[PDB]
């Protein structure tokens, strides 16, 4: 606990109709309460249809996400496709136990587009969150992570409504992470919000407090 | 330490060794371990020296209170009483194991007292860290009804295989003979141990030999 | 402790320490020169921490990179150096872990002038300005208020001069003696501050 | 403990203990204070057998701090024991306060004392009155008098002990406002004498400044004294 | 916590946060830190807010008391003096106090730092707080004793800002209170520190400020 | 930690120390004034720790000292001074110990010109010289080199500018104001140093 | 032990025909290897015929000196003549074991003289030794104490002489002591040696070891 | 211990004292501290005997292969470093060595101060062990670099003799060794330091000096 406490950081993702979103503060800490940067994006894309959201000690997040890009980048060049969200979530689950008794102190969360072929495709939001030995929880409305777990708790729990547009799936999702940041000491310092739509991806960067 | 006693014939007899250990340092050649309670009551000590020292001083003064208030002879009986009470009182944190021994109107009395406060009537017993093999001999040549030259011969036997088997003891041989009517006290009684080498001569040093400062000189009066 | 000091602008990156060698109650060296790390390409690797950490780690990184840069022809880029270090760091930290603050300053043609900032911890991240050592609780917030966009060396120098006056009022090491790097123009300057 | 109550009221209303207190107040000896701008002068009688006692042992006028002092009349004893209880609370004072204790306050606690004797069992009245004088947190010179039964009031020149109604008379009639040193210590000196036998060695005069409390020279006690031998001369 | 005090040509600048927080959970960000204990002293608490808030209540209690006895005002140094005594007498039992008190009395304007170790220092400038080095370093690059009000006050609330900014525990609303002979004046009531962050550091908000 | 420093001649006695008031990784004054106290009738108190201890214990002391000498109508001897105060450490060591360094200078007509070594343990000594703090480490050989019989007060004070310019330049704080009390002809004095 | 580390020092006995001597080191310690001052006797005239050595601890040894001093003050002001040696013997062990469970931290010798009265008067040398809470080892030729107890016990065990005049018991006790001393990191920087006769009392200062 | 060494106008300077001790027991007076590596490297050691004496005849053993392959003799700068690589690789196994090895090269005079912790700091001036501190008071109150032989001979010896004087761990001989740019000769053997206090402090010896 103390080890997470050190940086801080949280994410939060949220599926609607057709569109899913995921959210991260933007602030990277030192001893618990020094703010050393206000651009530290826990947000990576692994390709068009699958993104991670990296909460918890800073280096296991960077070395978390090295390992995952090499492979990522290994299965796609290999199959000369991209790779599945679901296959991907599983990855993800067996490298974080691979370690099991020395673990990653990072608490992920999976956020992206299952892709279900017929001439057209269908795309499924989907979302999972993961405890840093691999547990891992498949959600369909909201998944959250970081030391504003339990904030994010409760905001998505009172606020999220079901099947919304990119523009209110947005208005929900930053207006939870702002809210469960608002209560939090180590967290904060600005919000970058990514909305995925089949067919765009739209960047925002939430004016936030940076107290 | 090496401490012991027995019970023979209308007397009882305590043994000590000499020896006064700082660690693996003598600190003491010659200290006196067996101490007088009344004419009739004695005790040898083992254990921290400054508390058996203390314990058995006092005790030493409340019986000869207790004796001119009363008028009549000190009883082993009160000693013990007195003896484990306080220790009970301090816990064991006064570490003094007492061997006492005297003779009053129930005859010859010898107890056993432990630093947490219990005791045992015994014919015979011994404390201390030689108090293993001084036991060795006890419980090979003890018997009941021993003439007092046999006992002293017996409680000599059992400290210097004290003395000689284990290394926090050493010196001389005390012994007590307590009766109804007189104590005997023979310290040293064995004398067992000396330096068995010494130089040709002394060393005397020429006098100016050590440089000096300063000296002042004043006059008692 | 070691207060390490980095400003990054448009046009420059200023390293700034203390010069001092420490040895429990005693100063060894007030010029001390064990924590700037050159390496050729216009990289700087500024380390803080116990001396013997700071010699191994700073030599290691140094010659791997300067080794790097001989077999391949090329110089490194300022952030495949940073992230090189940190991952380095990372590697060394569950099995043997250097006691090391790093500020990586460098200049390239791809991406300019660049600051990152990592700790013990091996926590980097690209900075305009940060510090290192319990002096940065006392510089941070003047970087913070007198930085901006398009300051200048001397308007950076000027800064600097404001936290070592800071460093030497208020902290608790009353530290007077100072050495700075400057990058900019494609040159690396040298620096010897007395406050 | 014994906590049997001395001090009753009587019939008629009365603390006939606090009005014996008093009456060994009125066997004292006098003691004259007068205040000016910013220093005061107090005198004492001095009862000194010629030859044979130590003129310097007793004391009458001492001083509690390094800015209030004290002169009292009434038992020696009682009045060491109070004095040494107020010194005591004048330090308490100042490590509670990081400041010197004002003469007010430390008027107010030596009353409260005093009537806290006159009204515990077991104990028994100060027979003491006492002047203090010292300055305030504002630097201003103050008098004060406290008396048995544990009132104090303020005072620009007050007399206590044997006969002071007359030194007191005479104050009232013979003191002005603001006074140089010279002529305050003289106007001490002829009050005090207004019932003390004329003599140098009756009378022991000092002048509390905020720097300190100066005794007065002998010589100038004996030229003070012969001036007010020729006045009383000439007047007769 | 950010507490800050310092004298100037026309009195004593006081300045706080409001921020308080249990563990890493913001409890309130609307908590009054500045306190008046009597007509021309203020206190500025941090550290530990019962404690602070209690001990407060007893030196305002011991100084009502003495002020009706003694019919004067008390110093600052003896208010000073009671509280450091007090604390004193409870050293080695938790207590949790660092407070300022700032006032005017005969000898003029007056400074001093109690602690709970049974500290006392005199002095022209103070913080607190675990803010205290930021807004140290912000008020000795440009403190000035011929300030006029509105640079103090200004000064004041950069200097607040700028420990909310760098630390995780100060935040919420800036308060600014200014001593002055008769007494003393809120100059700032309450302003929160988000307008400040984007009038000081991002005035064009046209994007994610890079600390 | 507060360097203390003492020096007694046959006609001086000075007292030297840091003008620090520390809280933490800051100093908060730079002209601290809670070390030094002063007793009417030629006594000095130096005292060195926590601030808190010091001035508790700095202030009982002079109280109880001033308290004797209004009592007594009569000034209090150094030596009886210096013990009333080791008599005082030593009672309250085992129950709520100061943590507290001492320097008691003094002077009075019977023994001249009087130092007393004292520390936290209230193991205390009549010395010509002596130092307290992390700096003792660094000025004592000095003292010891320098020190004469037959001193005067400059050699004294220029024995301690070379104290002070090596708690400069080798103590690992870098101590630069010191306050100086010097007890001669009958007179205390007060001098500030910076190096 | 430490403690008894802290400072060091070191007091020696020794009797001879007629007269009886008493050694100590002059250093005083700190931080068992700082020399802070090097004339800190050990040594303690209780009266003609009783000395005290103390070493240990220099708050203990202090504050034990002022308690026999009280004592034996109180007790000849009471019986108008001098307090015997055994007297003051037995009230030293006394005393020590009054604090049995928070002791002084001194180990200390008792040398002086008994006094015999038969017209003349016999002079019997006396010695004794104690742990800190008062255990007594009285002896007819050399006692020892403090951290220097091993090496003054082996020099004396080699080196003492039975009944020797005033100047081989003074030349016999300073080697002892100075031989002793010379193996000792925390004891030395000088040697003071009382030979006491039952006219006069002579004391000397050895030159000695400084390092 | 107690080790010095500085560069001056002719060379360097080297001193040592020659005390050893387990505990507060000296063990011997009369060790040697100083060696040399080679022809022109002399190392000063202070810590562990036994640490100190086998890696230095470990970097010996170095220095002898690596100049008998290349027919050149190494540098101090090379020494030291080879050493601090050796003692670093054992960091968190106990050894304690402080070594400061100071020779001439073909870049001059050298000295470098070498650690068990991994340490290297080249100077102009170093001391190391217990009586560091007081040797370096001393030096740096007198030294200055146009000192003549006899001058810098002199100043090596007063401060060992210091450092001697108060600590209680220095003592026994002090020895100076000159390392000019042909060699190193020993100016002085090994001298007593009774005699350097006797000479130095004490000169009349009328009485036991006060410190
Ligand atoms: C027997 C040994 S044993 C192993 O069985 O405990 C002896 C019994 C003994 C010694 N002297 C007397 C005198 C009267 C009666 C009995 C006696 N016990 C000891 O010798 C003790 C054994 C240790 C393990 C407790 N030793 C001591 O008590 C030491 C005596 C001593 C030390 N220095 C001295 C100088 C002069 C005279 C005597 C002594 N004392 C200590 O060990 C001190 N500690 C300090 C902490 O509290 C406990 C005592
Ligand atoms: C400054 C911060 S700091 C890091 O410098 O100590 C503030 C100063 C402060 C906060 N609130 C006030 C009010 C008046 C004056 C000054 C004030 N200090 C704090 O906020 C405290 C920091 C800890 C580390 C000491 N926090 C607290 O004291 C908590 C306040 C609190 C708790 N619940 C709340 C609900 C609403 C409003 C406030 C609070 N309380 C605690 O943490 C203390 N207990 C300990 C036992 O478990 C329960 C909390
Ligand atoms: C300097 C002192 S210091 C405080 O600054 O460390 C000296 C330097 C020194 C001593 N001897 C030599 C020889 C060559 C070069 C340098 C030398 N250091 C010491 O004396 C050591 C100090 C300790 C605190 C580290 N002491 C030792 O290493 C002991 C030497 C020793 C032990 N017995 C001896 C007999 C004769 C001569 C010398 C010695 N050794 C130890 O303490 C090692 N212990 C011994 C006990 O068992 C565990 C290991």
């Amino acid at each position: 606990g103390s080890i997470y406490n050190y940086n801080g950081g949280c994410v939060l993702g949220m599926s609607g109709s057709n569109c899913v979103a995921i959210a991260c503060d933007l602030r990277l800490g030192a001893n618990t309460f020094t703010t050393v940067s206000t651009k530290f994006s826990k947000i990576f894309k692994m390709n068009n249809n699958v993104y991670v959201g990296l909460s918890g000690l800073a280096t296991d997040i960077q070395t978390l996400y090295e390992i995952l890009r090499y492979r990522v980048n290994l299965y796609e060049v290999r199959q000369d496709a991209e790779m599945d969200v679901e296959c991907f979530a599983n990855m993800l689950s067996s490298i974080l136990y691979s370690n099991r008794f020395s673990p990653y102190f990072v608490n992920p969360i999976v956020v992206g587009f299952k892709l279900k072929h017929y001439k057209k495709v269908n795309y499924e939001p989907y979302l999972t969150a993961y405890d840093l030995i691999g547990a891992k929880c498949e959600t369909r409305d909201f998944v959250v992570n970081g030391v504003t777990s339990e904030q994010l708790f409760g905001m998505c729990e009172s606020l999220y409504v079901k099947d919304q547009d990119e523009n209110g799936l947005f208005e929900t999702i930053s207006q939870c992470l702002l809210s469960a940041l608002d209560r939090d000491c180590i967290s904060g310092w600005g919000a970058e919000v990514l909305v995925l739509t089949p067919e765009k991806i739209i960047k925002k960067k939430l004016k936030a407090r940076m107290d | 330490t090496t401490i012991c006693g027995l019970v023979c014939q209308n007397a009882v007899i305590l043994g000590a060794d000499t020896r006064a250990t700082e660690g693996p340092i003598v600190a003491d050649k010659n200290c006196s371990k067996l101490h007088y309670i009344s004419k009739n009551i004695w005790c040898a000590g083992a254990g921290v020296a400054g508390d058996l020292e203390h314990t058995t001083l006092w005790l030493q003064h409340n019986v000869e209170l207790h004796r001119l208030n009363t008028n009549t002879q000190p009883r082993v009986s009160m000693c013990v009483s007195r003896l484990t009470q306080e220790l009970f009182k301090y816990q064991g944190y006064k570490v003094c194991a007492i061997v006492l021994g005297g003779v009053d109107v129930n005859g010859p009395q010898l107890y056993g007292i432990h630093p947490h406060g219990s005791s045992c009537l015994l014919p015979f017993t011994a404390l201390g860290s030689g108090s293993l093999n001084a036991m060795a001999v006890l419980e090979a040549k003890y018997r009941d009804n021993m003439t007092i030259e046999e006992g002293k011969n017996l409680v000599c036997e059992a400290i210097c295989a004290g003395i000689f088997n284990d290394l926090g003891s050493g010196g001389n041989v005390d012994i007590c003979v307590i009766t109804k009517d007189s104590y005997q006290h023979i310290r040293p009684y064995k004398e067992p141990n000396m330096r068995l080498y010494h130089l040709p001569h002394p060393t005397i040093y020429p006098k100016g030999t050590t440089p000096i400062l300063s000296e002042k000189i004043e006059y008692i009066k | 402790m070691d207060t390490l000091i980095g400003l990054r602008g448009n046009n420059f990156v200023v390293l700034a320490a203390d010069t001092y060698s420490i040895n429990s109650i005693i100063k060894l060296k007030n010029d001390d020169n064990t924590k700037f790390y050159d390496i050729h390409g216009n990289k700087c690797l500024l380390l803080g921490g116990s001396i013997g950490d700071r010699l191994q780690f700073g030599e290691f990184i140094r010659k791997n990179v300067h080794l790097y840069q001989y077999q391949n022809n090329t110089d490194m880029f300022v952030k495949s150096f940073a992230f090189f270090t940190r991952k380095n760091l990372a590697y060394y930290l569950r099995r043997n872990p250097f006691e090391v603050n790093c500020l990586i300053a460098g200049y390239d043609k791809k991406d300019g002038y660049q600051l990152y900032w990592c700790d013990y911890l091996s926590n980097m991240d690209s900075v305009n300005k940060g510090a290192h050592g319990y002096g940065a609780y006392l510089v941070s917030a003047i970087l913070d208020k007198y930085y901006h966009e398009n300051l200048t060396v001397d308007e950076a120098l000027d800064i600097f001069k404001l936290c070592f006056e800071e460093l030497k009022k208020r902290f608790l090491l009353t530290q007077i003696n100072y050495e700075l790097r400057i990058m900019y123009d494609n040159k690396v300057e040298t620096q010897y501050v007395t406050v | 403990s014994y906590d049997r109550a001395i001090t009753v009221f009587s019939p008629d209303g009365h603390l006939l203990q606090v009005e014996h207190a008093l009456e060994a107040v009125k066997k004292g000896g006098c003691a004259v204070a007068i205040k000016s701008s910013n220093f005061a002068v107090l005198a004492v009688e001095k009862k000194n057998i010629p030859k044979l006692q130590n003129p310097k042992t007793t004391e009458k006028l001492i001083k509690l701090d390094e800015h209030n002092c004290l002169a009292f009349a009434g038992l020696n004893a009682d009045a060491r024991v109070l004095v040494n209880k107020t010194r005591l609370e004048c330090q308490r004072y100042y490590l509670n306060m990081d400041e010197p204790a004002p003469v007010d306050y430390i008027a107010k606690y030596v009353a409260k004392v005093q009537q806290k004797f006159t009204h515990r069992g077991g104990v028994r009245p100060f027979g003491i009155a006492t002047l203090i004088a010292g300055f305030k947190n504002n630097k201003e010179i103050c008098i004060y008098q406290t008396e048995p039964s544990g009132i104090y009031a303020a005072w620009k020149a007050q007399a206590i002990g044997k006969n002071a109604k007359i030194v007191q008379e005479f104050l009232e009639k013979n003191y002005q406002e603001n006074m140089e040193q010279k002529d305050c210590i003289f106007l001490a000196l002829k009050a005090i004498f207004e019932v003390v036998e004329l003599s140098s060695k009756n009378v022991e005069v000092a002048l509390l400044t905020e720097k300190d409390l100066t005794f007065i020279e002998e010589q100038e006690i004996n030229s003070m004294v012969e001036l007010i031998d020729q006045e009383r001369t000439k007047n007769n | 916590t950010t507490t800050l005090a310092f004298k100037f040509k026309d009195g004593i600048i006081v300045a706080v946060d409001s921020r308080a927080s249990m563990g890493s959970f913001i409890s309130s960000q609307n908590v009054e830190k500045i306190i008046e204990i009597n007509k021309n002293i203020l206190g500025t608490m941090a550290g530990g807010a019962a404690d602070c808030l209690y001990w407060e209540k007893y030196l305002g209690k011991i100084i009502k008391i003495y002020e009706l006895r003694n019919n004067e005002k008390i110093s600052v140094r003896a208010a000073s003096t009671i509280l450091s005594n007090i604390l004193y007498q409870y050293k080695g039992y938790g207590l949790c106090c660092g407070i300022i008190l700032s006032g005017y009395d005969h000898t003029g304007f007056n400074m001093f730092y109690v602690d709970d170790s049974g500290k006392k220092v005199e002095g022209n400038l103070f913080s607190c707080g675990s803010g205290s080095t930021y807004a140290y370093s912000i008020l000795d690059s440009a403190y000035d004793y011929n300030l006029n009000l509105d640079q103090a006050v200004e000064l004041a609330r950069n200097a607040i800002y700028h420990a909310t900014f760098r630390d995780g525990g100060s935040g919420g609303k800036v308060r600014v209170f200014h001593i002055h002979k008769n007494g003393y004046d809120k100059i700032i009531e309450g302003e929160d520190v988000f307008d400040l962050h984007y009038h000081y550091t991002n005035p064009e908000q046209k994007d994610q400020y890079v600390m």
